[PDB]
RNA sequence: UUUUU
């Protein structure tokens, strides 16, 4: 059980002030700032920029928990600042890859002493501050990487990725091995539990954790809804909050009794002075189709379409001559110049930064996303327009949550341009109004810890001589959580005490069982000894951390990925990068499926160990997780082909080809140093020769924002 | 509770700065030419 | 029908 305690200090009629305190330990009152600023501001801070502020210059770990649009990047970088000033490192890390591209921009734009350090580029790497990816500090973590020796403080940005099931594991991995010496600020949206957050600090790294919650905008919000069928907009919610019973009943009967729908809307939007607009769509075939119906709309003056010229032809010009032919910057150009653009994850990664600029530079004026381009991209609208409200998660087919909602509506509204946002819902099969008043009225949600087992954590842990799995399954968020639950499981004292009895006297043992059957796995396997002490083998496995590290050691071991080519190399490889399914199954020569086959059947033989000790794995979803859908398109890439002769051979997007080529070429390059650990050199340099013959002319292009 | 890093560095490679890139002032040239914005 | 190192 953990000894904590709030104290939840005054604030004067701003937001919330509480601080964790580890048991025994006086509250002492925050002192005030001794010396100059360590950054002044052109504005006058708000109460809760304030304190943090103050919360930071006592060297004292802080979480902020507020809007995009509250301003919660100030703190961030005064205490990049101040430790600057005191001759300190820090490191600024973003779940993101092009997150980090464009917060290292904005950062040299203003520190002028930073430093990009992603897996694909890495830019002075000497510096006081350097801005890395989360996977990079947990890899530098593992390993010994004598660059945290000399830092005083990390920031952590969207402390809320950390509710993924996939990737949020690592990020618990990364809080957890940080040294005791360190002080963190933690940056969040609006959660119910920020409490409990500073306490699991507290419990973590023996010191205070204060809080700060907020619900301050500086721009009111005014929620409508269009029903199907009609003429105008219901004002549900307005800047007062009041739900408007009224309107919403008059809505819901119109679209009751009477049950280019979008383009009516978008006009009735672009007439009443109501630019720029975000369109959010979740299905990326939408964005286009709709791009397409407001084609013959335009909206650019003369002068703007030469600067969409004069800012397109550079970006283009960086691209050489055969790619500036390719279909999609032609398809492109004619909506930028319109004042029109699309935002999906299927576009190449150049023209989608391209717009990204042209949005943030005034020029686009009704752009078409998806989901993610509002969670992060710093570039808010003055209208938010939902097309629909349902969306595939990966998993069901489900309604979009209040914190979706709040979290892309919260794009509308510009600090001093605009008196008010513009929020537009619609809504067209029988709503059934028990949804919708949810939306509109509900929080967000919870933030809970999933961190689950995986073999690289215990192939890193048995490596180091000083600690062990059983210590980060227990100083874990998931058991922080399931200790709080003492009072509500020994309170039922008043049959269901039976139950009661079971529940809280049962569980001893979360998540040791599988740590057990992922041990025996491994000393069966010969990744480790049966002392449990790591092996040649397992040393190997602890270099790869971009795909299922057992499987790739085993062909390493067993002599597959010798007597075979470079591409063909390559080629098999990128069934470890590829996890989306398409329509139809290419058909492959002798040579390109004799190696997949060889690849199932050590797969096959995998499982059958993995499911004879007592893990629960099916094997056909194992099988079937390896896709050769690419396979043909990256053996003809590393020949010598061009980017517009290979994206016609399979009907699958190009930002999806290049996203698993740039994820191949992680692969490759840590498989290079996992090949050089046995002393393997026919082998190590075949990899070497694989990312040569991939990188060559669009998939691997200068960032416009690095 | 945490060890030192010297014992994290043994039986593993270490950490190289993979892919080392300058800045090329694209950006600054595309900046230089925005300046009737409206935005700005 | 989105997503991501
Ligand atoms: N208290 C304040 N008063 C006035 N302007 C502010 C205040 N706080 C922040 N700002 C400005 O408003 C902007 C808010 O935009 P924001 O989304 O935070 O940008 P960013 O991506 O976080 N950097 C800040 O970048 C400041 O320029």
């Amino acid at each position: 059980m953990p000894r904590v305690k709030v104290q939840s200090v005054e604030t004067v009629e701003g937001c919330t002030h509480e601080v964790a305190l580890p048991a025994e330990e006086d509250y002492l009152p925050l002192k005030p700032r001794v010396g100059k600023a360590a950054k002044e501001y052109p504005f006058i801070l708000d109460a809760f920029q304030r304190e943090a502020i103050q919360c930071v210059d006592n060297n004292q770990s802080v979480l902020v928990s507020a809007h995009t649009s509250a301003g919660k990047t100030v703190c961030a970088e005064y205490a990049i600042a101040l430790a600057l000033r005191e001759k300190q490192r820090v490191i600024f890390t973003s779940p993101i890859k092009a997150l980090s591209n464009q917060k290292y921009r904005e950062m040299y734009e203003e520190f002028q002493d930073v430093g990009l350090m992603t897996g694909d580029v890495t830019i002075n790497p000497t510096a006081s501050c350097l801005v890395m990816t989360t996977e990079i500090l947990r890899s530098m973590l593992y390993r010994g990487s004598e660059v945290m020796r000399e830092v005083a403080w990390v920031i952590f940005d969207e402390i809320h990725y950390m509710r993924d099931s996939e990737r949020g594991v690592v990020w618990e991995e990364t809080i957890i091995l940080l040294p005791d010496n360190v002080h963190y600020v933690f940056l969040s949206a609006t959660i119910p539990n920020a409490r409990q957050f500073a306490e699991w600090i507290c419990h973590l790294h023996k010191q205070p954790c204060h809080v700060i919650y907020t619900d301050y905008r500086p721009t009111p919000l005014q929620h409508y809804i269009f029903p199907a069928g009609g003429d105008g907009l219901h004002l549900v919610v307005d800047e007062n909050g009041d739900f408007r019973e009224d309107n919403f009943n008059t809505a819901m009967q119109v679209l009751r009794d009477a049950g280019s729908n979008v383009f009516k809307i978008v006009k009735m939007i672009m007439e009443r002075n109501f630019q720029p607009v975000i369109i959010f769509s979740f299905s990326k075939k939408d964005c286009e189709a709709y791009a397409l119906q407001m084609t013959k709309l335009d909206f650019n003056t003369d002068e703007e379409k030469k600067m969409v010229e004069e800012v397109f032809s550079n970006a283009i010009d960086c691209l050489s001559d055969e790619d500036k032919k390719l279909p999609q910057v032609e398809h492109v150009l004619p909506l930028l110049k319109r004042g029109i653009g699309i935002h999906h994850g299927g576009l190449l990664p150049i023209l989608k930064e391209t717009i990204e600029i042209l949005f943030s530079e005034g020029l686009i004026k009704a752009l078409f996303a998806t989901e993610t381009f509002a969670m992060g991209i710093n570039m808010p609208a003055r209208t938010v327009l939902f097309t629909n409200a349902r969306k595939f998660d990966g998993k069901d087919f489900r309604w979009i949550s209040s914190g979706e909602y709040i979290q892309m509506s919260g794009r509308a509204g510009r600090r001093g341009m605009d008196d008010r946002g513009i929020v537009i819902l619609m809504v067209d099969e029988k709503m059934s109004p028990t949804i919708g008043k949810q939306l509109l009225k509900g929080s967000a949600d919870p933030l809970n810890s999933a961190f689950h087992l995986t073999y690289n954590m215990v192939l890193n842990l048995l490596r180091v001589e000083e600690i062990n799995p059983e210590y980060m399954l227990e100083k874990s968020f998931y058991q922080f959580q399931h200790y709080r639950a003492i009072p509500g499981v020994v309170e039922k004292v008043k049959d269901i005490k039976s139950a009661k009895r079971e529940l809280k006297k049962a569980r001893t043992v979360l998540q040791m069982d599988e740590l057990k059957c992922r041990k025996r796995v491994l000393r069966r396997l010969g990744f480790a000894t049966s002392s449990d002490v790591i092996e040649m083998k397992g040393r190997v496995a602890c270099e790869i951390s971009s795909a299922d590290e057992l499987l790739l050691t085993e062909m390493m071991f067993n002599g597959l990925f010798n007597d075979l080519s470079a591409e063909q190399a390559t080629a098999l490889l990128s069934c470890f990068v590829f996890q989306e399914n398409s329509s139809e199954m290419p058909k492959l020569t002798e040579q390109l499926a004799g190696p997949l086959r060889q690849m199932q059947e050590c797969a096959k033989r995998i499982a059958k160990v993995s499911a004879e000790a007592k893990l629960e794995i099916d094997e056909e979803t194992y099988l079937s997780s390896f896709k050769p859908h690419l396979m043909d398109v990256v053996y003809t890439w590393a020949t010598g082909a061009t980017f517009a002769h290979i994206c016609k051979m399979t009907d699958v997007f190009e930002g999806s080809i290049i996203r698993c080529m740039r994820r191949l070429e992680e692969l490759l390059r840590q498989m290079c140093q996992a090949a050089k650990a046995i002393g393997n050199t026919e082998l190590e340099n075949k990899f070497a020769e694989g990312i040569t013959k991939i990188k060559r002319d669009i998939v691997f292009a200068a960032s416009l924002y690095l | 509770p945490i060890p030192d890093m010297s014992k994290f560095a043994t039986g593993i490679t270490p950490f190289e700065f993979e892919n080392m890139a300058e800045s090329t002032g694209m950006y600054l040239r595309i900046r230089s030419l925005l300046k009737n914005s409206p935005r700005n």
